[PDB]
RNA sequence: ACGGACCAAGGAGUCUAGCAAAUGUGCAAGUGUAUAUGAUUCUUUAAACAUUUUACGCAUAAUUAAUG
RNA sequence: UUUUAAUUUAUUCAUUGGAAUUUUUCAUGUCGAGUCGUGUUCUUUGAGAUUGGAGCACUAAUACGUGUGAUACAUUUCACA
RNA sequence: GAUGUUAGGAGGGCAAAUCCGCCGAAUUUAAGCAUAUAAUUAAGCGGAAGAAAAGAAAAUAACUAUGAUUCCUUUAGUAACGGCGAGUGAACAAGGACCAGCUCAAACGGUUAAUCCUUCGUUUGGUGCAAACCUUUCGACGGAAUUGUCGUU
């Protein structure tokens, strides 16, 4: 699309845009990230505060695969199954839901949310928020831990 | 962590034994050689001073032969070694 | 830098345009692969051109849960179907030496799977119509009759692909026999505050155990 | 079981006989020509553990190589550069004096042969020595070998020149695996631009 | 100069491929496009003609 | 004050990477099918078409040097 | 024209050697040395009380060993090669 | 050891886009500049193939564990390096292409080198018009080899 280029409307304008004083001279700034700390400092204060220093200690190799793990809120384990057997564990007291969200993706459960009153299901997680325990209890359920 | 050999892995995510519950499942001529080669060849200069240093026998001596084969050989475990096998063979001698 | 913008990042303060390049011919690579493999198990001759693979477990906490097709069965299993690795890997057996089979589970399923690929095979006499009993675990050669009806047949490849894994993510339970006294949060915390003491506890075991 | 006991023995180096031994045979390989044709392995066992075979196409020669580093080959010590540059005295050279010494004869001196190996023998104040086991690739004793004859095609010439006997391989960080090499496996500079290569898509 | 790594060709959803294609089809099926789009189809008894 | 003797033709904010904003479009707690595979597609076609009911990116949760 | 699949047919007599697995006993064998390694110097690396390489000095153990497990140590488990 | 216009052979040079070793800058960036960056690049020297090089774990992980090498997607502009400034920057797992494993040394074999090469002969059949070519195992001779060839694993 070159010819929606705004350098085009101003084909016959001298400057091409760039101004008739300051001109376009190449890195008359610097380049890069140069000025930091001396005079693009006012930009990085204003725009980028934590940039300089360095704090907290060195993880030497990392290998992110051993702290990996997703989270699902208590709020979304009744929204997992489909509706119709929301309704079919809805209606009925007598069986209670056994969700394994390890097996949808997630690793540990936490506690945003609410919880259906009176409404028993029992979770299989590798872990637990506290309060995601509470909730599960509160309702009548129980948080199964699982590997 | 460390797991266990018996007492399968507990179902926890964490801690001792952890993880998924699967049902595990489970001379005659080197020293001759040694003798031959120890006969026609002896020991090294170093070997010597530290042999000498155990003869001595005493607390700083043996500190002593233990700093010298460490510095001699490079690494700790390789001067423990030398100076034990040295031990060895002192008292194999002194009999 | 002006305004507000992400600070520049770009790697391009080598000489790239040397290192650029552009695929061009992604799909006349994937045409001319597919007419390789076309050609190569035209030209074998009906035997298929994949091999067989176990199934194990991906490593890590990451993708413990999920299986995946791995490099050749192991000794141990090969055995258990009865079947020498010299002799296997004659068949379309792809075998390593170094796995080991630390689990029954993946002992028994990975034998199993050898056997419902040696049961699903037929051999082909190798000197036509000299058929004979086979040797290291190899079956024993089809005969004329069976090979004339099957060669027709279509050969399938399922056994070749890993396998799809059940979706039980969803269970009933009666409210009965739910455990209202369990507390997971509090044997996590627990677990993870007395794992340094049992580590103790093994290396003195350990310990113990080497005299 | 010969080999073993020269073997054990030839682990000592500071004995009184090995002393002894060394010292009169690196005086020897002193007054000998730097570069020379020996008539059989002077350790029989060592050659044999590395390629080396009894048979009519193997050679073995031995090569003197001078110690130390060589020195920056700027004229004088000038380096027209930066500073991290000036350094003309402390330059450590990146292949091993081994390699060396094997290209020292395989290089134009025996041009038909080629370069298999190559062990201690002796060292001294001013001279580290060397012999190189060579295959002649054009007689048909090992020709027909059905083994050793991988050596007679032609991807195999100048390996000493290409960095392919083992002192290449352990120069060019191919003796480690793993994460402490890393960066080398595939060749170091086709991992760096493998590494530092980047691929457009055509429809992005 | 002109450099071969140019953006030649474009990624287009997939959805959004699916829906032109599910357009053209509906507009293939009206008349007054179809004539409109230049084609002399006033003695066609039906636009969306089939035929065994 | 500098350039311009004259005429013709050529002659200069572009391309790529990466980010953001804006707007249009599709779908939406999901979105993008990556590499690759299949398939009576093989002038065009190096494009179009497709993807046996937890690949990966971004998003869906933040915060802390950090055990968490 | 090239090759390369399926298809067609092989039958009698003979001894010569070899191979895989399975029964019953021995013996736990071998396993790459101026090499590994360590110190120091230079270089190289994202590799950081040193990633690899090289020079010099010192210079090993023998599988119960020795090498990795990304922070230098000592005592020691474990895993993997 | 020498020496041989002894017999039979090999190397040398050209060519380089891809490939393998060595050697090795500065321009440039940091708005100066010296570490750093440019760059393990350009220039220089040497060496191969239709591919080369790597390659069959002295590997990774820490899991329910994987299993030679290479390459693609990604991990990831991440862990990390850095006048911690400018800048630089991997690996493991995961998804795919392809998929292949092996042999020396060492062990064991001495009622017997069971090995190998040179030269000279013999036939076993075949496609060629021819020129030539493919198969062939019985030797004999001269040597090499026990300072170790071959067989077994």
């Amino acid at each position: 699309a070159t010819r929606f280029k705004k350098n085009r409307k101003k084909r016959g304008h001298v400057s091409a845009g760039h101004g008739r004083v300051g001109k376009h001279r190449k890195h008359p700034g610097g380049r890069g990230k140069a000025g930091g700390l001396h005079h693009m400092r006012i930009n990085f204060d204003k725009y980028h505060p934590g940039y300089f220093g360095k704090v907290g200690m060195r993880h030497l190799n990392l290998l992110k695969n051993r702290t990996y793990c997703p989270t699902i809120n208590v709020d979304k384990l009744w929204g997992l199954l489909p509706e119709e057997k929301k309704k079919e564990f809805s209606e009925n007291k007598d069986i209670a839901p056994v969700i394994d969200v390890t097996r949808k993706g997630y690793f540990k459960v936490l506690g945003n949310g609410k919880l259906k009153h009176n409404q028993p299901i029992v979770v299989k997680a590798r872990y637990f928020s506290s309060v995601a325990e509470k909730k599960i209890k509160a309702v009548g359920g129980q948080c199964i831990l699982v590997a | 962590g460390r797991k266990s050999t018996i007492k399968p892995a507990t179902g926890i995510a964490v801690g001792f034994n952890s993880g998924h519950v699967v049902t595990k499942r489970n001379s005659k001529r080197k020293e001759l050689i040694k003798d031959v080669v120890r006969e026609i060849t002896g020991f090294s200069p170093y070997e010597k001073r530290i042999i000498e240093l155990i003869k001595i026998g005493t607390s700083a001596s043996t500190k002593r032969s233990l700093k010298y084969a460490k510095k001699k050989l490079g690494t700790h475990k390789r001067g423990k070694a030398k100076r034990e096998e040295i031990q060895k063979v002192v008292i194999l001698q002194r009999r | 830098v002006a305004h507000n913008n992400v600070l520049p990042n770009v790697h391009l303060h080598k000489w790239w345009q040397r290192h650029v390049r552009v695929n061009f011919s992604k799909n006349i690579k994937k045409k001319k692969r597919r007419l390789l493999r076309e050609k190569r198990r035209k030209a074998n001759g009906g035997t298929p051109i994949e091999k067989l693979h176990p199934i194990v477990h991906c490593p890590t906490q990451r993708y413990n849960f999920r299986t995946r097709l791995g490099k050749g069965f192991t000794f141990e299993e090969l055995k258990g179907a009865g079947l020498t690795p010299r002799a296997a890997q004659t068949i379309g057996i792809c075998y390593d030496k170094r796995r080991k089979n630390r689990s029954e589970e993946s002992l028994t399923k990975n034998v199993e799977r050898l056997l419902k690929y040696k049961n699903s095979l037929v051999m082909i006499p190798l000197k036509k119509n000299k058929a004979k009993k086979g040797i290291g675990g190899i079956p024993a050669d089809a005969d004329k009759n069976t090979i004339k009806e099957f060669r027709n047949k279509k050969p399938l490849l399922s056994i070749f692909k890993k396998e799809k894994n059940t979706k039980p993510f969803y269970e009933t339970i009666e409210v009965s026999k739910i455990d209202k006294e369990f507390l997971a949060y509090k044997t996590l915390r627990r677990a993870k505050l007395a794992e340094r003491r049992k580590n103790r506890r093994q290396q003195k075991k350990d310990i113990k155990f080497k005299s | 079981g010969a080999y073993k006991y020269i073997q054990e023995i030839w682990k000592k180096k500071q004995s009184d006989a090995m002393h002894f031994l060394l010292r009169v045979r690196t005086w020897e390989y002193r007054q000998l020509p730097v570069v020379h044709r020996v008539s059989k392995p002077s350790r029989p066992d060592k050659a044999r553990r590395l390629g080396y075979k009894a048979i009519q196409g193997f050679v073995i020669y031995r090569v003197r190589v001078r110690r130390g580093d060589r020195k920056k080959r700027v004229k004088k010590g000038i380096v027209h550069g930066k500073p991290k540059h000036q350094g003309v005295h402390k330059q450590k050279s990146t292949r091993n004096l081994k390699s060396v010494a094997e290209g020292k004869v395989g290089k134009s001196i025996c041009g038909n042969l080629r370069v298999l190996n190559s062990y201690w023998v002796g060292q001294d104040a001013v001279y580290k020595y060397y012999e190189v086991i060579l295959v002649d690739p054009n007689h048909n004793a090992v020709r027909n070998n059905p083994k050793i004859n991988w050596i007679c095609n032609p991807v195999h010439k100048h390996r000493e020149l290409r960095g392919l006997t083992s002192a290449g391989k352990k120069y060019r960080g191919l003796r480690v695996k793993g994460h402490l090499s890393a960066k080398s496996r595939p060749s170091i500079r086709a991992n760096w631009k493998r590494r530092q290569l980047i691929k457009l898509r055509k429809c992005r | 100069p002109t450099k071969i790594w140019r953006r030649w060709g474009r990624k287009v959803n997939l959805k959004e491929k699916r829906y032109a294609v599910c357009s053209s089809i509906a507009a293939s099926g009206v008349t007054s496009l179809v004539l409109a789009r230049g084609h002399r189809i006033s003695h066609l008894k039906e636009v969306p003609l089939v035929v065994s």
